[PDB]
DNA sequence: CGTATAATGT
């Protein structure tokens, strides 16, 4: 990722996201997991499963 | 921040192993690495083997992850030493993890000797050997990066002793090492300055700056290349055309590789001695009638 | 004198002397340094008396 | 010859960038120690630049 | 130090190595081309000699 | 491990910026700053902007 | 190039 458009103030890349310079951090410098998409109608379909 | 403590986390997230884990880890390992060597060569290839099998590699590759993860610390153990010698540490902890892989798959528990004695010596060696290659931004030789290590622990034991710094037959007689190749070691040595640090202040200005292109002056080049390169083979193509393919030969003005006296003559099918007296001949006619006014310049 | 305490903290016991423990590099380069760079080690400007 | 009416700034697509590029850089070394010219498929690549 | 992190990723990628081993990698990788295209923006500058 | 695939990295910034869409939320920040909620509706507008 | 006593978080 350019540093220019995270890190900033404001952060670019942030605001696109609507993430805090935190969050975006961490995700950036692999110091936590973050989720990119989640099947939620298979969810619902086999919930009661 | 600090990529160095979230990564000192990370390792520590895995505790130590045991004698008795690491000698069952390798088992582990081994029997993983044997279970996918028979993969290949069950022609008449089980079912239910098969995914035991399968299963069994699955489970050595485990063993493999959670034996190197437990065996970082090591690495970061020996990388540690080497710090501040023109290589970040956290770079350092990253080639000693590359030798621990490389030691990792070509260990053996049959010995019973614990894996951190025969897993030290190639981090040692991964390590010394990345940071000779790397970090240097002028690639030296391992060869010269060794020879250079050398003479900085003689010289600076011998400055030492003697409680003042040493000339350079000193310590070629101390390292045996000819003077004028420690003359050469010494320069070899040098980190190159940088360009950007401003010099005497001089308005700020970075050293950069101050340097002269004073050269690149591709229209001068062109005109008497094309000049001198045009006259001397139209000067030739006047003189006898076998001449001028002697010259070509003799020289190389189209192949380069100079042929000599005697393998020019057998090219010809002529004698050693005979060459001479043909650029004899060559020679005296280059300075007489037109050649002479056409080359009279270029000198 | 950090030198010589890792020096003393490391080095042997039993024949230790000081010519082995103190060290002469670390003064010889900061006085040197001083007389080189500091801003306060001018060239003497001898236009006149 | 000299008409630029107007001057435009844009961020630039890893497309654009591989399509900017006589070639690619692959190794770190600079400049040979002996020769003192580039060495190949290097930072200062003759091929390349 | 971009191109010899990014080389060494390679290697480490093909070679097989565990997941915290890639992920520090591109860690590396991250914070160099963080370097390159500004020094200083975060964190601790990269110094010379 | 069925439903959600969760990816650590700028990589995963690459993917959760191309699965996201543009269109969609732009209607939603525009339907919202019609509506009151200072605080929220200014940081919208950023986001809008 | 594998060096085998052992050596495990800046």
């Amino acid at each position: 990722t350019h540093i220019w458009y995270f890190k900033g103030v404001p952060s670019r890349l942030g605001y696109l996201l609507d993430l805090a310079p935190k969050d975006l951090e961490k995700i950036i410098y692999f110091a936590a997991y973050v989720i990119t998409s989640v099947d939620e109608e298979m969810r619902h379909n086999e919930l009661s499963t | 921040a600090d990529l160095v403590r979230v990564y000192l986390n990370g390792i520590g997230k895995t505790a130590l192993l045991n004698a008795a884990g690491e000698v069952e880890l390798a088992k582990r390992i081994e029997a993983g690495l044997y279970a996918e060597h028979l993969l290949e060569t069950r022609k008449r290839l089980g079912e239910n083997r098969k995914r035991d099998l399968a299963a069994v590699v699955r489970d050595g590759e485990a063993a493999r992850r959670h034996l190197l993860e437990a065996n970082l610390r090591l690495v970061v153990s020996l990388a540690k030493r080497y710090t501040g010698r023109g290589m970040p540490l956290l770079d350092l902890i990253q080639e000693g993890n590359l030798g621990l892989i490389r030691a990792m798959e070509k260990f053996d528990y049959t010995k019973g000797f614990k894996f951190s004695t025969y897993a030290t010596w190639w981090i040692r060696q991964a390590i010394t050997r990345g940071m000779a290659d790397q970090s240097r931004t002028i690639r030296l030789p391992v060869h010269l990066v060794e020879q250079v290590n050398k003479l900085a622990r003689i010289k600076r034991e011998m400055h030492q002793h003697l409680g003042r710094e040493a000339t350079d037959e000193e310590l070629a007689a101390e390292s045996g090492i000819p003077i004028d190749k420690i003359n050469d070691l010494l320069e070899h040595s040098r980190d190159p300055v940088s360009l950007d640090m401003p010099v005497g202040s001089e308005e700020e200005a970075p050293l950069g700056d101050f340097i002269e292109d004073a050269e690149a002056m591709s229209a001068e080049n062109a005109v008497i290349a094309e000049l001198l390169h045009t006259d001397i083979r139209s000067v030739l193509a006047t003189l006898d055309e076998r001449e001028h393919q002697v010259i070509r030969l003799r020289f190389g003005l189209d192949d380069g590789q100079p042929r000599t006296l005697d393998q020019i003559g057998k090219l010809f099918g002529l004698s050693r001695e005979r060459v001479r007296q043909i650029e004899r001949d060559v020679m005296s006619k280059l300075r007489h009638g037109e050649r002479a006014d056409r080359l009279r310049s270029y000198a | 004198e950090r030198v010589v305490r890792e020096r003393m903290t490391t080095q042997d016991v039993e024949a230790i002397t000081p010519q082995t423990l103190i060290n002469i590099r670390p003064v010889v380069a900061a006085i040197k340094e001083f007389f080189g760079t500091s801003q306060l080690s001018q060239f003497m400007d001898q236009n006149n008396p | 010859v000299n008409f630029f009416d107007e001057l435009r700034i844009g961020l630039a697509t890893a497309e654009d960038i591989r399509q900017w590029s006589y070639g690619e850089v692959k190794k770190p070394e600079t400049i040979n120690y002996r020769t003192l010219k580039p060495e190949k498929d290097g930072l200062f690549c003759e091929k390349i630049f | 130090r971009v191109i010899n992190r990014n080389n060494r990723l390679k290697r480490l990628i093909d070679l097989g190595a565990p997941e915290i081993i890639v992920n520090n990698e591109k860690r590396m990788l991250q914070e160099s081309v963080d370097a390159l295209f500004d020094n200083g923006r975060r964190g601790r500058p990269v110094t010379g000699p | 491990g069925e439903y959600f695939t969760g990816a650590m990295g700028a990589e995963s910034i690459q993917k959760l910026i191309e699965n996201f869409d543009i269109d969609a939320e732009a209607e939603s920040l525009r339907d919202v700053i019609r509506n009151g909620k200072g605080q929220k509706k200014l940081r919208a507008l950023k986001r809008l902007k």
